[PDB]
């Protein structure tokens, strides 16, 4: 679609400048990242799981940290830049993360509402007949 | 009076091949070995392999067999006199696939039509299970760096690169013989490679 | 799953109790709820389409609406509850509204993070070496 | 002095027999007709449907065979009489498929092994295209009620519920005849039906 291959090795490179900094201190050797989540993954909350987990590293973890060892300030950011970079290209090719984009029909339609005043109140709620028309359009896709 | 610990361990892996690396504690005496451990990650288990080792390299190859399937390992080494030991000495960092070097088993020159076909046997090690072919690991992303060069002429090489383990080069026809080099790697990874023994193929 | 067909029904029912009122005043008779919507339905962003439409009728349309013609009320406002009602047998049934749902492996880690203070930090960057072989075991899920 | 519009229309629908119904303005003189007109829901355009009807209801099967797969529409009624005319008196609610109510071609009685096995024709109206039968448009959803009657007996019932046409009931061999009527709808809306023309079946 995108730049698939590419983009994950920029991010595995932005990271083999910091593995060390890090995987030094690591003493405690359990896995956190359980296969667990590997299976949240491969489930319909998957893009939910990967788009919490980049929501987790991005606001919790480098954060914390960034600012915890400032050694590791620099590079840290430049990783979570990868990061942040692979988000968009990734919720580009809708076909990974949806969960993250919006609908424009949604939109336009939020729009058309929006300009008709008092008016915009009483079509909303007259083709709320189709609305459940809709989604149950959207349920017999399973 | 309590033996010195070994300054660094780290390791020098390569498609199943393992090796772990040392270097000697200071004033090593003629009767000092050295203790190799290893650990899965995900297991505070460590298993010591060797009890002694007069060397400063051990291959754990047998014992990492499921690195391209577990989450890494870490490795430590210990130095051994009498009754007395240094403390250990674990890996900086954890032992996965991205530290294993990549390397091409072989590659073999067929001089055709005016142009050059060439096919590039992966690694094939010994104690690598059936069920890992370095194709089955590295599905999808193999790219090699081809590195060609002529003779009769002086030190210098062509650059190219491609995607399949067979490509071909456009030849001019006036050459005497061209010898040849790969490095291989996987896009989606860093790994670094390294170039192949060199295979000539002469024209003539 | 849960009541797919009868949810469905005790919602057009609160409808029918309000069609009238509504249909009354609605004079300009073009569709608000372009079929472009129904084809955001029959897409991936379709989770969202219809989360975002929900999200449409509880806070903006109703809203605005309960309050606008207070004689509607009193029904509107039971309409919508058999809204928020199938909202959660629906994202619930994670089949359906999995965009609306949260990854309990997601908190787990997120939680063992937590109960490891300036450890945690440490983990969390020396495994990211996972996680990028978790994202990339996600991409070729398509 | 100008003519008054109709005080209310509205539909009278059944699995395409959307007949349209209205009131007489009040003191309608001899002379006096309506006209009919039309509006698919998504377009601005009212087209007439009839100029003259000295009726009080007209059937637009034909130009809303749409609507099982339109969104409605919306009727509209007018007075005319000489060169004068009543405002237009449109439907309060849009037309789909919401008002339509579910009937049932009829029911066939067998009387078998010591219970009754009974199908449920569904309606097939002539105006209906081929590429909609009820089965089609209410593919899935659809419930029947069932009243059972007995002879020799008293007028009261006894009430059942199927998920087909096709439905049987345990029968205690003791009556001399029994008498059903079906009611038909789709749980997943809520059209309200109507009990079918009873048929009864001898037991002797």
């Amino acid at each position: 679609c995108d730049n698939f291959p590419q983009m994950l090795r920029d991010l595995r490179d932005a990271f083999s400048r910091v593995k060390t900094f890090f995987q030094t201190k690591d003493e405690v050797d359990n896995l956190l990242l359980k296969e667990s989540l590997l299976e949240d993954f491969k489930g319909y909350l998957g893009c939910q799981a990967l788009s919490e987990m980049i929501q987790f590293y991005l606001e919790e973890v480098m954060p914390q940290a960034e600012n915890q060892d400032p050694e590791a300030k620099d590079h840290v950011n430049s990783l979570g830049e990868n990061l942040k970079t692979l988000r968009l290209r990734l919720r580009r090719c809708h076909r990974f993360l949806p969960c993250e984009n919006k609908s424009k029909a949604v939109e336009q339609i939020k729009n058309a509402f929006n300009k008709l005043q008092e008016k915009g109140i009483y079509k909303a709620m007259s083709e709320f007949d189709i609305f459940i028309n809709y989604i149950e359009a959207y349920m017999t896709i399973k | 009076t309590e033996l010195p610990s070994p300054p660094s361990v780290w390791f020098e892996a390569e498609f199943f091949h393992h090796i772990l690396h040392w270097t000697p504690i200071p004033q090593q005496s003629e009767s000092t070995c050295y203790e190799v451990a290893l650990l899965r990650y995900g297991i505070e288990s460590w298993n010591s392999i060797s009890q002694c080792s007069q060397t400063l390299s051990y291959d754990l190859t047998a014992v990492t067999l499921d690195l391209y399937h577990s989450n890494g390992y870490r490795a430590r080494v210990r130095a051994v006199d009498g009754s007395r030991h240094s403390q250990w000495t674990v890996t900086n960092t954890r032992f996965s696939v991205d530290e294993v070097t990549l390397t091409v088993g072989s590659v073999n020159l067929e001089i055709h039509n005016g142009f050059i076909l060439g096919k590039i046997q992966l690694p094939r090690p010994k104690m690598a299970p059936a069920q890992d072919t370095y194709e089955s690991i590295f599905s999808h992303f193999r790219e090699y760096e081809i590195a060609i060069r002529k003779v009769p002429g002086q030190f210098t090489f062509t650059h190219k690169k491609v995607k399949h383990e067979q490509f071909s080069l456009l030849t001019s026809g006036e050459v005497g013989e061209f010898c040849v080099q790969v490095k291989p790697s996987v896009a989606s990874r860093s790994n670094k490679g390294m170039w192949s023994k060199e295979e000539c193929i002469s024209l003539t």
